[PDB]
């Protein structure tokens, strides 16, 4: 009774006015309607101002941010998988300036020269694979 | 192909006359969307491989019968030969984007797909399953842009047209 | 017919109701200066979608660290639910413009926001914030001295409506300090 | 310990838009000159790399020597990716003005990599000085072959800037 | 209290060792930039009349509870008092600027601020953003990216400096919170 | 055949008239609001196929006589006629939305529809209660508030565009009937 | 056939004049940067025996279905004659560069070339990627861009003879389409 029941259902009164110019064009419609939380546009405003505030040199100090932890990965042994892994694999910044516009983009590059491209080692599965029969080599002796 | 330049082009050949001014505002409107485009053409080119990873096995995930002896991903060949199968659908939507119409894919990806899909014994519902996923693993701004994200989903429903 | 939009708001379920042209007639020479009223919130709810969309980013443009680890704009979900509640305290604002009566603003929006903030931990002197650019830029709007958008307006002074539409941000602000 | 895009989990490229960068250019002190200096160095990427990785060729030729490390047409496809991924991050690091995200996210682990996969540390080491001393001219506009247009004045402060940058990565592979 | 040659000193007075060379490198540079920090000293002091002003009533702005009655800064009495340690919190921060240590800022102004606002009643969420509006005006005229009032000063980078006094200025928001 | 502007030039040959300013008013704005026209035919032909799935087989759901032995579906020849006699209504609407005319589906797709339909026996109560339910959906999609699907827009109004979708999808039940 | 020089005499022969200035100048900045080009086909014959092992090794490696019996490389007779397929048209390149005039490879060499590689069951398609790589690799040595080999020249700019063989090798890749 001391609460209302009207809180978190997120209703809310839109109003859309539609004139044309004449008299009889100028209804307002005040009707109800659930509002939602729009997930999609919020990556329009989290990331911006995530690079907003990546490039403030005074918003980076006297507003520290906390030490986040890495995630629960479990390190192997072989450095090329620990410190690299296959989520940051080969993924750098490209800065792209024009009139008023920073637009920095994280996406995975690479090379080209001779024809190869660097990656060809973790190909998609799809693209190679069952090909021809694989023999091995015998051990070569030694020599002297 | 099926473009704008293409279009103005046969209305013209097929009544043996010059290009006219409404042969040159068409083309005009090609001006006004090649800015807005073609960075929607730029981002698959360089994202292709980790979309068609996500999406090819969005299809396992819903038709997991697939994976059965006597089924279309029999063996492991054969499921590699579907990520090829799919990682040229998105080729194609991106060389939609690079001409501006709908040429690369009702010539190359469209046409034939119902005899063949019918012969081979493929099921056109898990290629629109692969492609459905795309089109809503798609946030608007986050991936693309404004349009560039219109642009890349108008390409991505006429697939799922097409293939139903 | 102003009062039964008071019961599509009551009922809590999606009815609709609305105005004739010469009910509007009788409505705007019954309240005084009724079609400058109609203007202030016609000024509001066309740039509604930008309004939010400048006072939420503008709110961390001051603040950083409402996006930091740790902060309550964050996890991908927080910052749409935070565009969410500022959508809905622009319509309960320009409703009670619309009415002029804050009477519809308190019980239906203000009650209790006080007490659901800090149950989840909502800073309300960030809340404060976003609300109090919201109100730089409804009278703004109100007014015409929006540098980028001027809408074309038939002329006089409306200073007393954008006073109004400040005295009803600063409710918004009292309840929730 | 890096910075504030750690957007590194859902969404990438964040731009900032045109009246929101008058919020940043009345907040970057020089900050028209540091944003000449990121477009003098990327509008330049593919001819600086292709430059430096090539440096180093021609006073280290045992490179292309089978044996060498820039043999196997994917081998020396992998120098032209990481020549570029160090200038890549040097760029966003000077538009930053902080190397707290080229430290963390580019140079950490840097060592280890680099004696597991058999790269030769210490020619790296020459074809990144390239790249120094490449984006020092660039951002003076002393490059010989190519000029900039540009508004008047100097860049002192911020060549002497990404001279740290780039020595950063000298230490950080060394 | 200390400055920053006299904590070298207690530091190596507490090892029963010479101050040698390998620590007057951190001093001879002291020295070095020492011009640079006295020309950012008294861009603070010269504006501090302004910083104080702008720092409690924009405080008023997010937080609006603070002038209903019953507010802390209320009557003309309460609002005099919070102007007043607003100027002693930037007074004190501009003698450990001047000195390059903490200590007299520390033992001087902070000790004890936390139980003194507590039994006062003062808010702590509100004194916390009087403290982090000026430290956003601090780090404006070192680095001087100020809207108005540019300040003559010679070229060069004094972010060294600016985050000197961000760590200062939040040594004031960690001993009252 | 005719679109908006060559409709505006045979009324003004009419009179041997030329085209001035007062009779290019619905012209300018029939370009000032273009684009919300080309926003509103991609909602139509983006999910045409699910919009014809859907509406002959609620026509079936709620006339189950018509799959009978005996019926006008029974067959697979019949039903994959249905299932196109239903996708070519759609497309000759989207043509007519395009071009802010109707002279291309009452030329080519209405004329002589009434006759054909009885001359095959097709029940036209049902092919109405089909093109019904494909302009239930049409206007679910020129205004977002389609159920199962939203799509991405800018924010304002088209109320106008949704109510001329649905005109002409009543001149279709009003030519075979 | 008929070089550059001879090219402009034969279409002036049917103007029935003189050369004179009208015509000249273009052959004056043929001689004036004729050093350049004489100092490019070295660097094309130095290396071309390298080209086309890379460049036939490229073709079979990105379609290895053409070792595989039905592939047209699968005999060695088969792959010692696409050897010296792929050496004369890169030999009838040399001639068009050095002459200046393509007018001895569209003759000589691709005339008959079309039908003939549909007369054996030569697949087209194979081969316009084998000469697209001697396109790659004849504009990465007029410019020092390759990357494992490159030679020291006098400093300056080649890049009208760059764009020009990139003319030379899709004439003869239209020839074959
Ligand atoms: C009609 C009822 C109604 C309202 C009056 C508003 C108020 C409101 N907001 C939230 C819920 C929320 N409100 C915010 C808002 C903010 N956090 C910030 O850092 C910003 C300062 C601020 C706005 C920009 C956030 C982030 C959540 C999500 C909380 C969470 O996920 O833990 C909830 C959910 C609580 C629950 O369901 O139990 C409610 C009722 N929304 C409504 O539905
Ligand atoms: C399957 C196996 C396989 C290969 C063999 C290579 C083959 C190859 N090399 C190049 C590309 C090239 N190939 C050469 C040729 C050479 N480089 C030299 O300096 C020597 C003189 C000569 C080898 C003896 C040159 C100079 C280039 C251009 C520069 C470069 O890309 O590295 C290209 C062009 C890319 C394209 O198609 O557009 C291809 C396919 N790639 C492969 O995937
Ligand atoms: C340039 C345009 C172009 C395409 C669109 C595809 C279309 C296509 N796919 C296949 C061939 C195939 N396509 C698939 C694909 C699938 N099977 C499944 O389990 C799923 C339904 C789906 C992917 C998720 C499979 C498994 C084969 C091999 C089937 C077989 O030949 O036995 C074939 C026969 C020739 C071949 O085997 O490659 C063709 C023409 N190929 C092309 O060249
Ligand atoms: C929902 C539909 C709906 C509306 C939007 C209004 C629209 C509206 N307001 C006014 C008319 C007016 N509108 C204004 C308003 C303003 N003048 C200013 O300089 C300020 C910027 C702004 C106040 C915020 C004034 C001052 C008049 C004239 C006084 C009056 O007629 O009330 C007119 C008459 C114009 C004319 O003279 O022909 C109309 C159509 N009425 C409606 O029924
Ligand atoms: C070429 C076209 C193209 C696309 C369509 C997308 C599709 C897509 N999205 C994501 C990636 C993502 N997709 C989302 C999805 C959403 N976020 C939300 O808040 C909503 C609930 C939902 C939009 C409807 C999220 C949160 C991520 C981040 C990682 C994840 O959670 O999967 C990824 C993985 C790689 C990455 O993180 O970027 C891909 C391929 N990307 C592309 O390159
Ligand atoms: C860089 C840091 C950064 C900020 C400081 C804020 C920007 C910001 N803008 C406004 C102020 C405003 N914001 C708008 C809103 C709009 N204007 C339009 O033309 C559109 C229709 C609509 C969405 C963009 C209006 C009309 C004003 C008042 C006039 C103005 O200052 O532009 C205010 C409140 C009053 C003021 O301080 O000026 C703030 C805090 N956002 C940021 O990113
Ligand atoms: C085979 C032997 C061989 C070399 C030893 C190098 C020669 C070389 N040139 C530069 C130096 C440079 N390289 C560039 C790069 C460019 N200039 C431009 O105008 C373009 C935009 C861009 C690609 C060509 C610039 C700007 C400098 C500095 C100024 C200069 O010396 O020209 C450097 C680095 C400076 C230093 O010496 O420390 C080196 C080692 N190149 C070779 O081929
Ligand atoms: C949106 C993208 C964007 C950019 C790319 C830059 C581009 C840019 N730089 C300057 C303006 C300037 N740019 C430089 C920089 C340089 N001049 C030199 O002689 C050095 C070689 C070089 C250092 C790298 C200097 C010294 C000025 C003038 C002072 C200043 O405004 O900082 C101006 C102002 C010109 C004017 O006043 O009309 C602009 C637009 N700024 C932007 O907003
Ligand atoms: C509620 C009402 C309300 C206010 C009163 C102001 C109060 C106010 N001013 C500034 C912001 C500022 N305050 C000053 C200080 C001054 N400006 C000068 O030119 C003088 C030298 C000196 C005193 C007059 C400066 C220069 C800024 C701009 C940001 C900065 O450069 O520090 C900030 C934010 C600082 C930040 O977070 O980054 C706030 C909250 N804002 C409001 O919302
Ligand atoms: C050596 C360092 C030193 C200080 C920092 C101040 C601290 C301080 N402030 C007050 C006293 C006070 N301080 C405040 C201050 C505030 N209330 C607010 O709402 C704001 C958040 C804040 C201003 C920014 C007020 C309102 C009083 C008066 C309380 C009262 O009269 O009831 C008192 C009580 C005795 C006295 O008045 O002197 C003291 C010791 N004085 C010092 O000697
Ligand atoms: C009696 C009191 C007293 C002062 C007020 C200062 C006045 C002062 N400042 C500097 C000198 C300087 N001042 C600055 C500072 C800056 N330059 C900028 O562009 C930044 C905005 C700002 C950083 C905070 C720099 C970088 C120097 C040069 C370093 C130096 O000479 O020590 C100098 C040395 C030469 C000169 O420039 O005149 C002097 C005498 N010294 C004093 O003894
Ligand atoms: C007997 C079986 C049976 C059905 C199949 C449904 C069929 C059905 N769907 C809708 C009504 C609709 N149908 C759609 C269509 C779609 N929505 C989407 O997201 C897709 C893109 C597309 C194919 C599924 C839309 C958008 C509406 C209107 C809004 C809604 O109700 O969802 C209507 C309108 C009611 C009317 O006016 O007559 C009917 C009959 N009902 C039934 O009784
Ligand atoms: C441009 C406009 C245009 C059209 C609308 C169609 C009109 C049309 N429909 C049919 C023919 C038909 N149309 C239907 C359709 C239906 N019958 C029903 O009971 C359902 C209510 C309804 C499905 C929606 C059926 C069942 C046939 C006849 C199929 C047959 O007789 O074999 C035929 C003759 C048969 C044929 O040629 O295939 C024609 C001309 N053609 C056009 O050119
Ligand atoms: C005057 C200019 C001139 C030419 C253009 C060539 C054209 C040419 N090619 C071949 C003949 C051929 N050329 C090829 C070459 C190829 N087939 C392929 O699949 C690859 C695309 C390519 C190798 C890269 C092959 C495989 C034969 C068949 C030789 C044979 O019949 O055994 C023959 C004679 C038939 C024969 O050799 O038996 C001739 C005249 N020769 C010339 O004198």
């Amino acid at each position: 009774a001391k609460k209302n029941q009207y809180m978190g259902t997120s209703v809310a009164p839109e109003i859309v006015l539609t004139d044309k110019g004449s008299d009889m064009s100028r209804k307002v419609k005040t009707e109800d309607k659930k509002v939602a939380a729009d997930q999609a546009a919020a990556m329009g405003i989290l990331a911006n101002m995530s690079l907003y505030a990546s490039l403030n040199p005074v918003k980076r100090m006297t507003y520290k941010a906390k030490e986040q932890a890495p995630a629960y990965v479990k390190k192997t042994g072989n450095p090329v998988e620990d410190f690299y892994p296959s989520s940051w694999r080969n993924m750098a910044p490209v800065i792209s300036l024009s009139a008023n516009r920073v637009a920095v983009a994280f996406e995975k590059i690479d090379a080209a020269s001779n024809g190869v491209k660097a990656n060809s080692n973790n190909k998609p599965f799809w693209k190679s694979g069952a090909t021809t029969k694989n023999y091995v080599a015998p051990e070569a002796p030694a020599q002297s | 192909m099926k473009s704008v330049i293409t279009t103005v082009v046969s209305a013209a050949d097929a009544a043996g006359r010059f290009p006219s001014n409404s042969d040159l505002e068409s083309i005009q409107g090609n001006i006004q969307r090649s800015a807005a485009r073609l960075e929607a053409a730029e981002k698959l080119a360089g994202n292709h491989e980790a979309v068609v990873k996500e999406a090819g096995d969005a299809c396992f995930a819903k038709y997991a019968y697939l994976k059965n002896p006597g089924e279309a991903g029999e063996n492991q060949e054969k499921i590699n030969k579907c990520y090829r199968d799919v990682d040229h659908y998105m080729r194609l939507v991106n060389y939609c984007l690079v001409v501006g119409g709908t040429g690369p894919l009702d010539e190359w990806g469209i046409a034939g797909a119902r005899e063949v899909y019918r012969t081979l014994n493929l099921p056109t519902s898990a290629y629109v399953a692969s492609i459905a996923y795309t089109r809503d693993r798609l946030c608007v701004p986050r991936d693309m842009s404004a349009q560039a994200g219109v642009e890349f989903s108008a390409y991505l429903d006429y697939l799922i047209n097409a293939l139903s | 017919m102003l009062d039964a939009f008071s019961r599509v708001v009551v009922n809590s379920d999606a009815k609709a109701a609305y105005v004739g042209g010469s009910d509007l007639q009788a409505l705007k020479s019954f309240i005084a200066d009724g079609n400058k009223r109609l203007d202030a919130v016609n000024s509001i709810v066309s740039n509604a979608s930008c309004m939010v969309s400048d006072a939420v980013s503008g709110m961390i443009c001051e603040n950083p660290g409402l996006i930091s680890p740790g902060g309550n704009c964050y996890t991908n979900r927080r910052m749409a639910a935070c565009l969410r509640d500022g959508e809905i305290i622009l319509r309960y604002v320009s409703y009670a413009l619309l009415a002029g009566d804050a009477s519809v603003l308190e019980d239906r929006c203000l009650n209790g926001l006080k007490e659901t903030y800090i149950a989840l931990g909502v800073p309300t002197n960030s809340s404060i914030r976003a609300v109090s650019i919201m109100k730089a830029q409804a009278v703004a709007f109100i007014t015409n001295t929006a540098t980028e958008r001027k809408m074309s307006f038939a002329a006089g002074d409306c200073t007393s409506l954008a006073s109004e539409v400040a005295s009803y941000f600063d409710r918004v602000g009292a309840a929730i300090s």
